[PDB]
């Protein structure tokens, strides 16, 4: 059976991919995404990231690049091959690879 | 399965049913139709990017495992053999001088 | 003394004998019998004997050569499978290893103490090897004949659809020259050639 | 008027024109692109197959034998291995002898093009081939086959290729 | 031909005499009858065993691995009865065939031979088991003087270039067969697939010959070209562009 | 530790030379595997 | 035997001789005549000849030291080039590798089959090395002097703006003592020193 993508991001980044068809509830009524309001504590974001990477249905996590810098500890602690993580740029946010975990794993990176 | 190593990747697949089909029916449905296509195109690229990442992490492990075997041969197995053979050639000369 | 033919008596023998049947501890230890190593062993009489084979067993010399070719390819293929695992092998190499196991276990191997194997006449022996190498030629051909086609034959497809044929090929050693006439054994082995050809026609 | 090739070839401008006059409407007026050549690429059947296998277009075969005779075929599809025959009625064989000659389809059978593990061949009519080439593109055979009712094309029924090329339309 | 046959059971000192007897004839033919002689010595290991026996007959103490200490001088006394000479057209070539004990070139019989002879040719159980006749492995073989045997006015002028490039294409093709074991055939580049096909055709057409087929150096170089012609012209990097323009066009 | 301690004999000399050819072959093949994987890995990084 | 220097006659000879000129088949296969391997080779006589060089060639002691250091550094840097690619090295390391290549290609190699290189006098030799190491010191100075600047110097800037100096440095081997006297060769080499000084001064 197919896996599903999951998203951590602001209202626009979540809304964009939801219209891109990404959104699914697990049968337990839990979503595959988190809307990061400015009031959300970094620990709640990290708990979500931990839940998503440890879940069996999720196959990719998209993290908006600014969130990836906040949750950076757990994001760099995550090292499994299957549950892939993409740090992604957005309209008011840093460039497409700002301290990217994969480019920091790489030996040939400048 | 190139060079005997299993590399995981993803294929993008589509369920047909649009859960947002009627959104903006009254207003904005023109731009929202462009938008759902643009983020579907973003996802299709991101699933390819994730397939590069799943391949990358698996290659990085398979290179390390292979290089540990190559270095174990180069710095353990071959040196034990070469020192064993040098000891053998020496003791064979000892048997020859004794005889 | 060590089982090693580098000893002065084996070395002085090998400079004189024209035939050598190097019994190998690795084969004896796995209880492969008669344990004669087919890479170390030799017979220089083949030159003189080709005038007999090209008169009494005119199919045999092509078979004898292709048998040694298979067994030598298996010595390379077995080494690379031990070093890197079998997943890289092309389908021709899987078939080469499979027929090398058929030869190695169901032609080359023989049990010294059972009525199937107390003596294996040359008409039985050539008939067996003819069938196994006809399977090798036809199986390898079937793959190469369907490489680049819309559907490709593979060792896995062969292992399924030729399964009864593989069992019959491994069973050829059980024919008994005391109870079965040479004509009967030869007729059964001729039927195996037809059975193989018709089974491959179901794949190609 | 006469076609431009992407590179030099086995053929003169007068040969190019004489062949271009016979092109079907799918390929008329296109410049010719080199697919394979013994002057530019490895002398083997597998190289000709590999260089052609990425194509999905008609091709021109050209041969020079060791007796300096020029011959070949226009074909509706790329050269490849084939389980059965393939190609369609616009396919033809040809030679300069020294005058140009063409051998269009007879209508008798669909045996236009085939490729074996160890040969390339054109035509059918029993054991006969209108062209046949070995795994090296070294030995070849050519005789009248019922697919084309063709001449010998080479100087002798058995021949050795001096050089071979394949071209396509782009 | 002049043929000397010392049998395995002929008395051992006649086997010691046989190379001296043969070489004395070759010296007469070459340096007095002006002939170009080729001397073939069919198994120097059975001569080396005869040195060991005649040494034990004198009650000399056994030297290195049981052979006489002076085995180097005795092999030189055989092998150096060879060469061209000043003021005479005649010459003696030698080809000492030598059964290496235990397949090991480190053994004193091949070791001392390699110090005296200008090169070696290796016969290989791998090619022999593959049924390639003659099973001469061209890689560990080296004719130390080939560069002064061949070329313009001695053979065809392409020869040195053709042999260097055949060595490269065979060595690279063996390396590609060792790569195909690892990567699987679909991962090979077009260049690697050419070198792997060169190896198959080089063993099946260049090395494979059969015992009654005689090939001139010219027929061998023609086979050399009909094999090298499998590559694109630019891949023949060990051959000069002049030699290619003269001999690559078929 | 430093050596395999097969007892000195012409047999053991030959066995150690056979192991050396096996090990040098194994190095070269596994080094080729590492080179191919390294090339693909550098290609993937660029992609 | 087999290149094993532990062999008693070789090992005793290397225990006694104060100089080893390690000729190497790998360099001869690259046609790098005279094919002397500068990593394997050694000389113990430097401490004595330093009196002669201090009297007659007072610049040489620095130059010999710097040359050996550059070559030893390039042997270490080549492992980093294999690990992460040439483009990943620091600018100091890149210019060191480029000068080491200039030394390996146009100082350490010598075309003894040709008149300009049939012999190479010490005045020519020291002069060539004086220029190559002056180029090294000024190039590496310009790089390190512009460290953390906006307008940073690198080997590519040097090759673009003054690549004529690299061309002249490689050209200096072609001067012939039989045509031109040592004073004229030294004067031409002194002009290349002035040319490169003005070129480096044009950048930093």
């Amino acid at each position: 059976r197919g896996k599903l993508i999951a998203v951590i991001g602001d209202e626009d980044t979540v809304t964009g991919f939801l219209l891109g068809g990404i959104g699914e509830l697990n049968k337990n009524r839990h979503p595959n995404f988190l809307v990061v309001e400015k009031d959300t504590t970094i620990n709640e974001i990290e708990d979500t990231f931990r839940q998503f990477l440890n879940r069996d249905d999720i196959g990719i996590i998209l993290i908006n690049q600014y969130i990836a810098e906040m949750v950076r500890h757990a994001l760099d602690a995550h090292q499994r091959s299957i549950p892939a993580v993409l740090e992604i740029p957005s309209k008011e946010h840093p460039y497409d690879a700002a301290k990217d975990s994969i480019l920091r794993r790489a030996k040939g990176m400048f | 399965n190139v060079a005997g190593v299993t590399l995981p990747v993803f294929e993008h697949y589509h369920e047909g049913t649009d859960s947002y089909e009627l959104t903006g029916l009254a207003r904005g449905g023109e731009q929202l139709a462009k938008l759902k296509r643009n983020y579907a195109k973003a996802v299709e690229l991101l699933v390819e990017l994730a397939s590069l990442q799943t391949s990358f992490v698996t290659l990085d492990e398979a290179i390390k495992i292979t290089n540990r075997r190559v270095n174990a041969i180069e710095h353990v197995i071959i040196p034990r053999i070469e020192r064993t053979l040098a000891y053998i050639i020496t003791e064979l000369d000892e048997r020859e001088r004794e005889e | 003394p060590g089982g090693d033919f580098s000893d002065p008596v084996t070395s002085a023998t090998l400079g004189i004998v024209q035939v050598f049947w190097g019994l190998d501890k690795k084969l004896a230890q796995r209880k492969h019998f008669p344990s004669v190593n087919w890479l170390i062993s030799y017979s220089k009489y083949m030159r003189a004997l080709d005038e007999y084979y090209d008169k009494h067993f005119t199919e045999f010399v092509p078979l004898r050569t292709k048998a040694k070719e298979i067994l030598q390819e298996e010595e390379d293929l077995a080494e690379i499978v031990q070093l890197v695992g079998k997943a890289s092998l092309a389908e021709t190499d899987k078939i080469t290893l499979e027929v090398a196991k058929l030869i190695k276990d169901d032609f080359l191997q023989q049990n010294g103490y059972t009525p199937y194997d107390r003596f294996c006449p040359f008409y039985k022996t050539v008939g067996m090897l003819s069938n196994m190498i006809s399977f090798y030629d036809m199986a390898r051909r079937a793959v190469e004949t369907t490489a680049q086609s819309d559907n490709k034959i593979t060792w896995s497809i062969i292992r399924e659809h030729m399964g009864e044929i593989l069992y019959k090929l491994s069973s050829m050693k059980f024919k008994d020259p005391v109870k079965d006439g040479e004509a009967k054994i030869k007729a059964d082995y001729a039927q195996l050639l037809e059975d193989m050809q018709n089974a491959f026609r179901s794949l190609e | 008027l006469p076609i431009l090739q992407s590179h030099s070839a086995l053929l003169e401008n007068m040969h190019i024109e004489q062949l271009a006059r016979r092109l079907p409407a799918r390929v008329q007026g296109y410049p010719w692109r080199l697919a394979y050549s013994t002057l530019e690429h490895g002398t083997s059947l597998k190289t000709l197959y590999r260089k052609s296998a990425s194509l999905d277009s008609p091709v021109l075969l050209v041969i020079k034998d060791m007796d300096n005779q020029i011959f070949g075929a226009y074909a509706t599809h790329p050269f490849r291995f084939s389980d059965h025959y393939y190609g369609t009625g616009e396919t033809f064989l040809y030679t300069f002898s020294p005058n140009f000659k063409v051998f269009k389809w007879s209508g008798e059978n669909s045996y236009f093009i085939n490729g074996d593990i160890s040969s390339l061949e054109l035509g059918g009519g029993g054991g006969r081939f209108g062209l046949w080439l070995d795994a090296d593109l070294y030995h070849g055979r050519s005789n009248s086959c019922s697919t084309f009712n063709n001449d010998i094309l080479s100087k002798k029924e058995d021949f050795i290729v001096q050089d071979l090329e394949v071209w396509t339309f782009e | 031909v002049c043929l000397f046959l010392n049998l395995a059971n002929d008395p051992t000192i006649e086997r010691i005499i046989t190379p001296r007897l043969a070489l004395t004839t070759a010296e007469f033919l070459a340096y007095q009858c002006e002939k170009h002689v080729l001397v073939i010595l069919t198994d120097m290991s059975s001569y080396a065993e005869a040195l060991r026996e005649v040494s034990a007959a004198r009650e000399e103490v056994p030297g290195r691995r049981g052979f006489p200490g002076y085995m180097y001088t005795d092999l030189a006394t055989i092998y150096e009865r060879a060469g061209r000479v000043e003021g005479r057209n005649g010459s003696i070539t030698q080809i000492p065939i030598l059964t290496m004990p235990n397949d090991d070139i480190t053994h004193p019989i091949p070791d001392l031979t390699g110090y005296i002879t200008e090169g070696q040719i290796y016969v290989d159980r791998q090619l022999h088991n593959r049924q390639i006749y003659p099973p001469i492995n061209v890689l560990p073989s080296l004719s130390r003087l080939m560069k002064s045997a061949i070329g313009e006015g001695m053979t065809r002028k392409d020869h040195a270039d053709v042999s260097n490039q055949l060595y490269a294409c065979y060595a690279i093709g063996k390396d590609v067969q060792a790569m195909k074991a690892v990567v699987g055939e679909e991962a090979l580049t077009s260049d690697d697939l050419l070198y792997l096909e060169f190896l198959q055709k080089f063993e099946k057409n260049f090395i494979t010959q059969g015992p009654y087929e005689n090939r001139t150096v010219y027929e061998t170089l023609d086979i050399g070209w009909q094999l090298l012609r499998i590559f694109p012209k630019e891949m023949l990097k060990r051959i000069p562009q002049s030699t290619l323009s003269e001999f690559y066009p078929r | 530790k430093d050596r395999i301690e097969i007892f000195p004999s012409r047999m053991a000399q030959t066995i150690m030379k056979a192991r050396l050819k096996g090990a040098q072959t194994g190095r070269n093949l596994l080094k080729k595997k590492s080179d191919a994987l390294t090339l693909r890995f550098r290609q993937i990084l660029k992609k």
